[PDB]
């Protein structure tokens, strides 16, 4: 059924699965027309199709043009998503097809459950956690690549970039989260954290700096103190 | 005006015939119904006093043959039959006649209840839902599964619908999974109304029948059934006009007849609401949606 904090070790089980967030397909942004009327205008977004044991991340690039001319487009952005995760489900090996695909919006159940008819044996199951993918948006070198496009486009990541030499999935997973989550809840304090040396730099084939294993334990306290922080800054407490 | 003579009533039981009923005690001089109108499918019901479980009955037309109810103590039931001596069965029914043995079909003459109930419902069909074929008669009950229930388990006592589905390959398209979900026109027009049924009157006397097991004996999956049959008209742009004022008038009877108190069980709120109003069709079931908003104004 649902994925929750009571089955989560089974994301890092040796079962092909992939997380499919649809957050950032429908971007807009909302303006004032000559006649004092309200109009939007789409930018690029993308979809966020992740194998959480492995890293893999098969960054869907959704160019502005496929909204050319249509209806009822946050409608249709779930539909064109679960028609991108059905067509690169096909274009994989039998042995790398998903198992399983857990969405983080319920309302991508039937969309895609829909385009996956001819994949009777892959479970489609939406999840209680309130995951941050939408944040995938404030990693610069995939807000780069979406904002950049000029046609669709497939671009293949590793979020984890080397880290699992060192760590399991389980806490990759994990640091990747609390990345995110900062990221989220204050996207200027978190890049701050991530940057502030400027002896650690950022491969040219990674997407976070190369932290030894003490700096890593450093920034991840950081960015809890900054999610705490907001969190009161917010409720005030 | 044909008859169902009885042998006896040797157990106390609540007797249907279509929408009437009336109660038998035990081993009351009862032995049957008469004055039965010609040209109509019929059902005749059981619901037992000391067991309330399993109502059960007959679907049935006199034109096909003359039928009549004995009770079995083996089997412990009611069972319909067929009389093939017609010199026995004219003989037999005419004594109960004359000894004033027999209630008479409590029709009014100004009541179209039944004929609208059963409009396109036709023995023939009923038959190939109910497949018994040494029988012209069809037994129904309480407890029968449908094809799609046992899919989800005696294939011989099944209930043989049309089988609806909406997230199923013979409802979308290949390369039409957005449109032909959100708007069932192809799966309702194509696959099933020139590909399944035929014609809409084949679909509507399905659609009648489902709903009939459904209020007479509880059926779910018959429920299930005449609530899926409902949803795939309302959820499709494309319907021909003629159609849609013909469900109107199909449900404004089903709703009319249901009830008061059944509501609660025999009545699915979320198809109900999306079809009056959220479906293409919202705007397309004028009677319907004015009984239903001054008869069971909670539902919605
Ligand atoms: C009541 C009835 C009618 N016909 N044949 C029978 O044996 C019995």
């Amino acid at each position: 059924g649902a994925m929750n904090s009571s089955n989560y070790a089974e994301l890092f089980n040796n079962d092909i699965k992939l997380f499919v967030d649809d957050t950032n397909v429908y971007r807009v942004t909302v303006h004032k027309t000559f006649e004092g009327n309200v109009a939007t205008k789409a930018i690029n977004g993308c979809i966020f199709t992740l194998n959480p044991k492995t890293g893999h991340l098969f960054l869907k690039i959704i160019h502005t043009s496929v909204w050319a001319g249509q209806k009822r487009l946050s409608q249709l952005a779930k539909w064109k998503t679960a028609e991108e995760v059905s067509a690169l489900v096909r274009s994989l090996p039998k042995e790398e097809q998903p198992k399983q695909i857990i969405v983080t919006r319920k309302a991508m159940l039937d969309p895609l459950e829909v385009h996956m008819l001819d994949f009777p044996n892959i479970a489609i199951r939406p999840t209680e956690l309130r995951l941050p993918f939408s944040a995938a948006m404030s990693i610069d070198k995939l807000s780069d690549v979406v904002m950049k496009a000029t046609e669709p486009q497939m671009v293949l990541f590793n979020i984890y970039d080397d880290w699992l030499d060192r760590i399991s999935s389980y806490t990759a997973f994990s640091r990747l989260t609390l990345l995110l989550r900062a990221l989220k809840t204050n996207e200027e304090s978190a890049k701050m954290i991530l940057l502030s040396d400027p002896t650690i730099t950022i491969k040219s084939y990674h997407l976070w700096p190369s932290f030894t294993d003490e700096q890593w334990i450093t920034i991840e306290s950081q960015m809890r103190d900054l999610i705490l922080t907001e969190y009161g800054r917010k409720y005030n407490v | 005006m044909n008859t169902v003579p009885f042998t006896s009533a040797p157990i106390e039981v609540t007797i249907g015939i279509d929408q009437y009923s009336f109660n038998v005690k035990e081993n009351q001089p009862f032995h049957g119904i008469k004055d039965i109108p010609i040209g109509h499918v019929h059902v005749i019901h059981f619901q037992h006093a000391d067991n309330s479980s399993m109502r059960y009955g007959y679907w049935f037309d006199c034109r096909m043959g003359n039928f009549y109810i004995q009770y079995d103590p083996k089997d412990g039931l009611y069972k319909m039959m067929e009389e093939r001596d017609g010199a026995k069965f004219e003989n037999i029914v005419h004594n109960f006649k004359e000894r004033q043995m027999m209630v008479s079909y409590p029709k009014i003459d100004e009541d179209d209840t039944w004929y609208n109930l059963t409009e396109f419902v036709q023995m023939d069909k009923i038959r190939k839902i109910v497949r018994k074929d040494e029988n012209q008669f069809s037994y129904v009950d309480s407890s029968m599964t449908t094809v799609q229930e046992n899919e989800l388990s005696d294939p011989a006592h099944s209930l043989n619908y049309t089988v609806i589905n909406f997230k199923s390959r013979e409802a979308i398209r290949p390369g039409h999974e957005m449109e032909d979900f959100l708007d069932k026109s192809y799966y309702l027009n194509t696959v099933m109304l020139q590909g399944i049924f035929k014609n809409s009157s084949n679909y509507f006397g399905e659609l009648q029948f489902a709903f009939l097991n459904a209020m007479f004996f509880g059926n779910y999956g018959s429920s299930l059934q005449w609530h899926a049959m409902i949803e795939l008209i309302c959820s499709s742009a494309t319907v021909p006009k003629h159609m849609l004022d013909k469900l109107d008038e199909i449900l404004y009877y089903q709703i009319k007849t249901l009830p008061e108190q059944y509501s609660d069980i025999l009545l699915n709120e979320r198809v109900w609401n999306i079809c009056l109003y959220s479906s293409f069709q919202k705007n397309s079931l004028h009677n319907t949606e004015k009984i239903m908003e001054n008869k069971y104004p909670e539902l919605l």
